[PDB]
Formats: structure tokens, C-alpha cells, sequence
RNA sequence: UUCAAAUGAGAACUUUGAAGACUGAAGUGGGGAAAGGUUCCACGUCAACAGCAGUUGGACGUGGGUUAGUCGAUCCUAAGA
RNA sequence: AUAUGGAUUCUUCACGGUAACGUAACUGAAUGUGGAGACGUCGGCGCGAGCCCUGGGAGGAGUUAUCUUUUCUUCUUAACAGCUUAUCACCCCGGAAUUGGUUUAUCCGGAGAUGGGGUCUUAUGGCUGGAAGAGGCCAGCACCUUUGCUGGCUCCGGUGCGCUUGUGACGGCCCGUGAAAAUCCACAGGAAGGAAUAGUUUUCAUGCCAGGUCGUACUGAUAACCGCAGCAGGUCUCCAAGGUGAACAGCCUCUAGUUGAUAGAAUAAUGUAGAUAAGGGAAGUCGGCAAAAUAGAUCCGUAACUUCGGGAUAAGGAUUGGCUCUAAGGGUCGACGAUCAACUUAGAACUGGUACGGACAAGGGGAAUCUGACUGUCUAAUUAAAACAUAGCAUUGCGAUGGUCAGAAAGUGAUGUUGACGCAAU
């Protein structure tokens, strides 16, 4: 079998230099060095991968448009649409709250 | 490498005053019944990116060189 | 079946360190390795991070306990007693 | 590629050609994950198919778990048994209903006329 | 039904060769399933006295051919002067030289 | 290790061909890091070196050769300075 | 830097979907928040790639006294782009015990399971463009040169506890929970700037320009490094074919590489290395030193003692080849039928100079005593041990204006990013 050979300078199999066997149009072997996995981008509140938002290097997400990046919603590509929901809930029933607790402390003197 | 699909498009392309070559690659492929067939492929070369439009009909293909642009380095084969 | 009489989880050890040590790692091993009700979402999936870490799978909670066990004595008697005093205090 | 159709055909494979313990040769943990994988997606595609109901498929669930289940073969016969002692129950029990629907039956056609 | 030739014509023009004989070699020595002769409705070797032309039905090849055809030529000693040779799919030529 | 041919004043050791072998992919294979610094390659060439030899060489003499927006350095911080 | 097109706006800063969310765009300052960067190790399982094995066919080469539809070999597809493609996760309907679903590994479900229908991440795979024009394998011509061409084929599968590697969802482990920063993006917010003989938008498409400096040869070692040298020493790492075999063991082979060690002639003693040996079997010797014996796998059987975990492969036995069969163990499609596929185990007959883990490979065992619990560590270059360490046990000091210890001194320092379940000294 055909064996391959770094095409960097680098010799040792560290994070940063993986390699993929690959034939080419020549008809041969030959090493390809590939990139680290992306990490999907994670949830704020619960830390889950955020849905519908593309997984990519740090620096990648600086050529991708706002599409890409984002969710239609009111926290877009920063929070889940569950934890988004909590919030939602708890703002408004804790503002409700204080509403009435508002209203007993006037009427409880 | 992008692939188009729509006729108009590629005859927009031919004109967008920065394609000034393309190429006419005729290909000898099979029909998915063992018939060898005619396929034309027109390459036109954009600045950034080469489209490519690719016509399985003959008579099609005839009538796209027929209207390709006169001054479009055509390069046939 | 029962694979030993009484070394338990202690079997890895095989016959080094002593049999009263490997009796006391014994004890606190399956005290860390249990699963303990979860206070929070009333289900048996509170396991042990690292020492005084316990977390539930289930609701994503996460306690400071002991270090083998969830709550040791010495904090529930100082739950009970800061409760006992925070009602003196309020009465 | 002889020698491999010979062992194809069973030659060569005696005990003076073994040098690797039976585990080494192939793992119990291998054999055991095939003969689990076969009788669930058995146990699957007749609960599809609707020859066993979710309850029966259950408990031979957790049966073939449990080893109890020598093969493929052991599983199919072991349930076509027990839908065979299904159906002797409630063909039993529809008996009991009919002669008793029968007695009651008569009871009250001897009351209207008594 | 897959068609084979082989022009023999160069060899046979030049003196040494015999068209009968290679292709009465070739119904001897074809195999179906196996077993030779048995050439029952499904392998036939017509003749023209250049041309040698196979027709198969059953499992036959132009590699199983140019095999045949190199097993009649050193058994007949005509290797070193003659070469099965490609020209075109399924049609072949005795190269003499 | 062997045979023949070529070269050469001179051939066990150079070259080519033929043969016999080995490393047997955790190599006597193909690349690199440190280090070396031209040992790389071509031509000429054997006074010295290659603990025999030498027409050969990591030798001697003269030259040629290392082409990057994308591979690295450069940038970041680590223990630390 | 930019000009068009596209998009947006008369309801100024978009629409659609119940929703998860979708898109070609679809304003967004300060400030704040979040994410990525960004992370251990092992184990089994799933999937991908490359390799391996293998069928048909289209070419070339080898063997052909005989046999071999045969042996070897080519049949390949990059970065990038478009469409599509997952596990996991999430959403809508619904309310489940006769509890169900489900992994190799037992977790999940009224905090909403199963089920039905959807959304998403694009590792990865598929098709297409790149791209057959490339590369590969051939054929037919011509050749004072440059060698020139002219044609053909480069296709379709299968298989898996296979090897290497990547990855996914998990599980085990810790008094060990296994970097930081540069950088990039997103979100909250609404400062500000915005339309109607018209405004907005360089996170949409296309278009224009530039990307400097230094390194880049080669060896990387039984000759390019270090060891005084062309020194049997030392020196970090990547890829990794077939067979036998559990195996990256040993042995043989393929690709690649080498054939380099001063040679020739004899075959004395004594050597170095490898071996054999009648009968006896440690009588040798300080001492079984050395050597021999044993050895793989399957089946049987296994004592004292024990911290119950072991001892244990205890001890001690039987078998093993070849060949021809038999049986069992599966996938897919619609109790069976069709079809496809790979090994592992068991058994039987036959057979031979009773041979068969036939080379290779590969425990000697037992009864006890002294000693150290064990794993581990040291006198590199005469000592590997009973020595050191170790967990365990115990003692001591210290509550920070402190204990222990540094510094010539300091507005100095280690423990200390520490606080008695700690640190320090034994
Ligand atoms: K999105
Ligand atoms: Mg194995
Ligand atoms: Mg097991
Ligand atoms: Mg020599
Ligand atoms: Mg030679
Ligand atoms: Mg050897
Ligand atoms: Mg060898
Ligand atoms: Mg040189
Ligand atoms: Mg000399
Ligand atoms: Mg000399
Ligand atoms: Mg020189
Ligand atoms: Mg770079
Ligand atoms: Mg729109
Ligand atoms: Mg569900
Ligand atoms: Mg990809
Ligand atoms: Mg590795
Ligand atoms: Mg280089
Ligand atoms: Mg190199
Ligand atoms: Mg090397
Ligand atoms: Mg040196
Ligand atoms: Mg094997
Ligand atoms: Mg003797
Ligand atoms: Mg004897
Ligand atoms: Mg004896
Ligand atoms: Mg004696
Ligand atoms: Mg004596
Ligand atoms: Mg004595
Ligand atoms: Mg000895
Ligand atoms: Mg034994
Ligand atoms: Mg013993
Ligand atoms: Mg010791
Ligand atoms: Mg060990
Ligand atoms: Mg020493
Ligand atoms: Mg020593
Ligand atoms: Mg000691
Ligand atoms: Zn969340
Ligand atoms: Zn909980």
C-alpha cells in the first residue's frame, strides 16, 4: 500500500496537525491536512448547541452573512428558544409580582 | 466552480463586461441506456468563478454557440 | 449471580492495601457512587462530580455536599440548627 | 486464495491450528452483541407487524436480556408457545362467558315464566 | 449475446497459421460452467478464413479469449511471431511480426 | 556474494546487464524536528582522506541550485523572564 | 476602494412557519452579556475515509510437456462551490399501569413517554460543477532533429469483531475533574441617521486593487548530528502491503531500498558463538553457575493457606495433522417462500513409519525458612537489596501582629490563587 508523508514541517500528531489519506486525480496517495473540528456555539443559560446556527471556526463566522449566525427571535444565536421562553415567563410573572406586592405593601399600612 | 442551470443566466453571464473567455467542451457520455450521446458544456470565466452550463441536447447547444457573444473567445475543444 | 461475598466493588483492589482499609474504601466508594434523590426535580439522578459536587442529570442542578455523600450529618444538623435560630430570631 | 477456501470448507481449523485462546479468536462480547441484535430487531419486527403486542414483546424484551434465549430459533418457538397458550386462554374464557351468559340466560326466561 | 473477433488474416496470409485448427481449438477448449465441449446453444466459433467470430451467451470474455488464443499459439509454438492484440472492444487482431 | 561487458595504465571494490540474497512496512522504505551548513546537483578529477583498493565518493577543483498573501516564523499567551 | 444589480421603505429600518426555526439581503453607537478559541484518560458500540480482501468486464504482461475462464498489473478524481445527507438535540398533536420505549453496556417518560408529523447542527457521505481537457493503461503509424502524433478504454459491483485513522452518542475513574491569551461572532440596548418628481442597505450577488520581510537545497544517521573518527554507542516524531499466526511476536514474500563492512588459500592447537552425546543423573560446585527440561490452544482436574479478593496456568492429566462430510449459530425482501453473505464452535468417518502448538513461537514445578506488605525508586561507570519511597499509624508547631523557611537589605519573598478535613516538622 501507498504511504503518505506531512506536507508541513511539522513531524509530531498534535491537535493542529491531522491528516486525512486522500487519492488524488494523479491516482496516488497523498496526506491532507485537515482543520480542527468546529464546536457548535452553546446556549448562554443552559449551555445545549443552539439550534440553527452554523458551526464554525472563531474567525469563520467573520465571512458568513447574519443568517448564518442568527435565529429569528428575541435572542437570536445567543440563547435557546426554551431558555428564551423562561425568560419570557419569568419576566413577566416576577413583574406581576411586584405589582401586587407593590399593592399589599400600600394596603398593609 | 459554480454550475448554472438557467439559459438566461448564462447569457447574462456572457456579457458582464469582465467574462472575456469561455470554452466549449464536448463530452461523449451515455444516456443512461448505453445510447452515446452529445453533451456540451459552456465554461464561461468570470473573474472569481468559472460557470459552467451543461446542455445534453445537440440542437440546444447549436442554438447557444449560435448566440453566444461574437467577441467571447469561444474556445471551442 | 453473586460474583464475591463480600469485597463488592472493592474487588478491583484484589488482595493488596489490607482488608480494613479496602472495608473503609468501601464504604465511601459506594457512598460516592450512588444515585441520590434530587431535591430539586424529585427524581434518583443526583450523582457525584468531583468531591462535593453532586449533580442531577435530569433539571441540570448542582449541589455543594460532602465529600462522599450529599449531605453529611454534620450539615444537616447545621441546617437544623441555622433553622432553629433564623425562627428565634424572626420570633 | 486455496488455502482460504479450504478453511472456507472447514480444513485447517482443528485444535493443532489454534494458538489464540477462543476469546482471542473471536469474543464472547462479539458473539453475544449479534445474537442480542438478531433477537431484538426479531422482537422489533414482530411487534411491527403486529404477530406479538407491545406487553408480550416487553417481557421477551427483558427476557432475551436476560439470556434465556439460546437463538433465533429458541425465540420464534418460544413465542409462537406462548401465543398458543394465549389463545388457549381466551378461548377458555370465552367458553366460561358463553355457558354462563347461557345459564343466566335461562334464568331469566324461567323467571318471567315462574 | 456478446460477439468476439479476431482477425487472423496477417498470420494467415503469411503462411503460418490455420484458422480451422484455432478455432476447432476454440469449441474444444471453451468452458461453460466448467466442463469443456459442452458447448450446448450457447458458445458458437464461426469461421470466414480471416476472421474468427464468437458468440456467447454463457460467462465469456476477452480475457478468457486472448487466454485461449495464447494457449493454442505456444502450444503450436506461433508465439514470439504473433500477438492477440486489441484494436477496438471486443475485436482483435494476430499482430504477426 | 557470483558471471560477463564497458571504462580505464591499472577493476574483488566504478558503471551497466544477468544471477543469487537481505532489510520484510515497529524497514536497510518515504518524510521531518534538533543539529550540521552546501554534505544537494553537474562537470573535471585521484597528491592527500575513505585503517585493502579505487577509474568511485559525504574527497579534491570549478560552477549551478533553495522562487510562497494561503507552509512556518512573524501575532497570542503558558510555566516563567 | 467601490459602481451596478438585488433587497428594503407610502405601515420607513423584510417577510413566512402554531412552533422548533427558514431565507440572498433584511440599519444599529456607547455600554453590557454570552458563545467559540478551550482542552483528561480508558473501555465497548455506531458511522466515515484510506488501506486490505474479492466478483464481472475493458486492456497489457507471465506460465502453458500437462493443468489452470488462470497469476500479476491499470481502471483514479484534489482544494473549492451548489443541491442533498446524520447521531444528538428541539418543536406541534396526546395523555400513558396490562407500564411502555430502549442500549453491547439500564437509562428515559404527567417536569409529558411510546406513536404520528416536523425543525436543526453538515463531522460525514451521495450527485453535479472543478473534470477529463488532467492522470493511468493500451493500440496503429511515422522518426535527420524537437520525437511527432492519430485513435481506444479509463466501467459496474460485493464483503467485514479486518488494519490505520477521524468522528459521534455513551459508560468507568479521581482527596487527579484534566491551560491561558490573542482573535472572531452573536445577543441585550436604542444613541444616531434615515423615504416619496424619492430615500436606506458594502453581514446578498457581481465587479477593482494590493498583500511586504526572513526560512525553503540536502542528511537526519552502522558515513551528512553528538561521542577526538566514515565509532556495533546515543539522539524526538509521522505513514505502514500479503501469508502463517491472538498478535505492530518470530519466519517468508510484494512496493521501495541495499547488496555496504579489506580480500584470497587452507581447516592445527587454544579460543568466541552455536550444537549433540551411550549409562548414571548434581555424585561437579560456595552455590544446579551454565545448560536442559516445561511451554501455544481445547477439555478434565486443581491442595495447604487466605486479608475471601487470591493462591491458580497451583499440582497433575488427555487431545492437537491432513482429507471428506455433518450440525448449530445470520441479513434483506413478501409460519413459510425467495435471495444474499461471513466466520466461529461442536461432532463423525477416513487416512499415515502414532505423526501432527511438526519450522517459528513458547511457564519448569512443588514443601518450607529469613526478609521487605504490595506497585514503585537509587549508587549513569563494580553494590537493585532486606536499602529509599509508599498507603496506613502516631507525635509536634501554628488562628496570620502566626508556624516553618528564604533574603545583604528592602515599601522583599516561598508555603499562599493557602486557613486546622490546612500548611509546616518528624
Ligand atoms: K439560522
Ligand atoms: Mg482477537
Ligand atoms: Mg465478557
Ligand atoms: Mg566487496
Ligand atoms: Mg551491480
Ligand atoms: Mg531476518
Ligand atoms: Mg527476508
Ligand atoms: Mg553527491
Ligand atoms: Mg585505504
Ligand atoms: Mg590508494
Ligand atoms: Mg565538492
Ligand atoms: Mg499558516
Ligand atoms: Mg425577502
Ligand atoms: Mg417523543
Ligand atoms: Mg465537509
Ligand atoms: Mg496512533
Ligand atoms: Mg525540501
Ligand atoms: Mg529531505
Ligand atoms: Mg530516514
Ligand atoms: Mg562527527
Ligand atoms: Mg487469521
Ligand atoms: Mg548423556
Ligand atoms: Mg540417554
Ligand atoms: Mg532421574
Ligand atoms: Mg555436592
Ligand atoms: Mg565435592
Ligand atoms: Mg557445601
Ligand atoms: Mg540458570
Ligand atoms: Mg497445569
Ligand atoms: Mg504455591
Ligand atoms: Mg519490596
Ligand atoms: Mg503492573
Ligand atoms: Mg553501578
Ligand atoms: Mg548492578
Ligand atoms: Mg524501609
Ligand atoms: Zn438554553
Ligand atoms: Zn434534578
Amino acid at each position: 500500500a501507498q504511504r503518505v508523508t506531512f506536507r508541513r514541517r511539522n513531524p509530531y500528531n498534535t491537535r493542529s496537525n491531522k491528516i486525512k489519506v486522500v487519492k488524488t486525480p494523479g491516482g496516488i496517495l497523498r496526506a491532507q491536512h485537515v482543520k480542527k473540528l468546529a464546536t457548535r456555539p452553546k446556549c448562554g443559560d443552559c449551555g445545549s448547541a443552539l439550534q440553527g446556527i452554523s458551526t464554525l471556526r472563531p474567525r469563520q463566522y467573520a465571512t458568513v452573512s447574519k443568517t448564518h449566525k442568527t435565529v429569528s427571535r428575541a435572542y437570536g444565536g445567543s440563547r435557546c428558544a426554551n431558555c428564551v421562553k423562561e425568560r419570557i415567563i419569568r419576566a413577566f410573572l416576577i413583574e406581576e409580582q411586584k405589582i401586587v406586592k407593590k399593592v399589599v405593601k400600600e394596603q398593609t399600612e | 466552480a459554480r454550475e448554472i442551470t438557467d439559459i438566461k443566466q448564462f447569457l447574462e453571464l456572457t456579457r458582464r463586461a469582465d467574462v472575456k473567455t469561455a470554452t466549449v467542451k464536448i463530452n461523449k457520455k451515455l444516456n443512461k441506456a448505453g445510447k452515446p450521446f452529445r453533451q456540451t458544456k459552456f465554461k464561461v470565466r468570470g473573474s472569481s468563478s468559472l460557470y459552467t452550463l451543461v446542455i445534453n441536447d445537440a440542437g440546444k447547444a447549436k442554438k447557444l454557440i449560435q448566440s453566444l457573444p461574437p467577441t467571447l473567445k469561444v474556445n471551442r475543444l | 449471580a453473586k460474583r464475591t461475598k463480600k469485597v463488592g466493588i472493592t474487588g478491583k483492589y484484589g488482595v493488596r492495601y489490607g482488608s480494613s482499609l479496602r472495608r473503609q474504601v468501601k464504604k465511601l466508594e459506594i457512598q460516592q457512587h450512588a444515585r441520590y434523590d434530587c431535591s430539586f426535580c424529585g427524581k434518583k439522578t443526583v450523582k457525584r462530580g468531583a468531591a462535593g459536587i453532586w449533580t442531577c442529570s435530569c433539571c441540570k442542578k448542582t449541589v455543594a455536599g460532602g465529600a462522599y455523600t450529599v449531605s453529611t450529618a454534620a450539615a444537616a444538623t447545621v441546617r437544623s440548627t441555622i433553622r432553629r435560630l433564623r425562627e428565634m430570631v424572626e420570633a | 486464495r486455496a488455502h482460504a477456501q479450504s478453511k472456507r470448507e472447514g480444513r485447517h481449523s482443528g485444535y493443532g491450528k489454534r494458538k489464540g485462546t477462543r476469546e482471542a479468536r473471536l469474543p464472547s462480547q462479539v458473539v453475544w452483541i449479534r445474537r442480542l441484535r438478531v433477537l431484538r430487531r426479531l422482537l422489533a419486527k414482530y411487534r411491527d407487524a403486529g404477530k406479538i403486542d407491545k406487553h408480550l414483546y416487553h417481557v421477551l424484551y427483558k427476557e432475551s436480556k436476560g439470556n434465556a434465549f439460546k437463538h433465533k430459533r429458541a425465540l420464534v418457538e418460544h413465542i409462537i408457545q406462548a401465543k398458543a397458550d394465549a389463545q388457549r386462554e381466551k378461548a377458555l374464557n370465552e367458553e366460561a362467558e358463553a355457558r354462563r351468559l347461557k345459564n343466566r340466560a335461562a334464568r331469566d326466561r324461567r323467571a318471567q315464566r315462574v | 449475446a456478446k460477439t468476439f473477433t479476431v482477425d487472423v488474416s496477417s498470420p494467415t496470409e503469411n503462411g503460418v497459421f490455420d484458422p480451422a485448427s484455432y478455432a476447432k481449438y476454440l469449441i474444444d477448449h471453451i468452458k461453460v460452467e466448467g466442463a469443456v465441449g459442452n458447448l450446448g446453444n450457447a458458445v458458437t466459433v464461426t469461421e470466414d478464413g480471416t476472421v474468427v467470430t464468437v458468440v456467447s451467451t454463457a460467462k465469456f470474455s476477452g480475457k478468457y479469449l486472448k487466454y485461449l488464443t495464447k494457449k493454442y499459439l505456444k502450444k503450436n509454438q506461433l508465439r514470439d511471431w504473433i500477438r492477440f492484440v486489441s484494436t477496438k472492444t471486443n475485436e482483435y487482431r494476430l499482430a504477426f511480426y
